[PDB]
């Protein structure tokens, strides 16, 4: 419902800004529950 | 199905979608019904 009061440039801000932020916690969920032990992947550059 | 159109319902999320399709609140929600249905006894619409 707030969401729904954003016009079509504030909107854009959301949405860009909402994938940077989920990004730096599925990556670093990733690493430490889903990833595989055989992978060292230690760090979200290990990832890439 | 049913989507409460009244200007004091915190509905489900078909309301949501009909705020940011129109980019308006609650408040002018019931009032475009008006304009729309003068009929209309409650706010309560079909989704067709």
């Amino acid at each position: 419902v707030l969401t729904a009061g954003l016009n079509s440039q504030q909107a854009n801000t959301l949405h860009a800004f909402l994938d940077e932020s989920r990004s730096a916690a599925l990556s670093t969920y990733y690493i430490r529950q889903v990833a595989k032990a055989a992978a060292a992947i230690k760090s979200r550059d290990d990832l890439y | 199905e049913e989507i409460d159109l009244n200007s004091g319902s915190t509905g489900d999320w078909r309301k949501t979608i009909l705020k940011r399709a129109f980019n308006i609140d609650d408040v002018s929600l019931f009032r475009l019904l008006k304009i729309t249905d003068h009929d209309n006894k409650d706010g309560k619409i079909k989704n067709n």
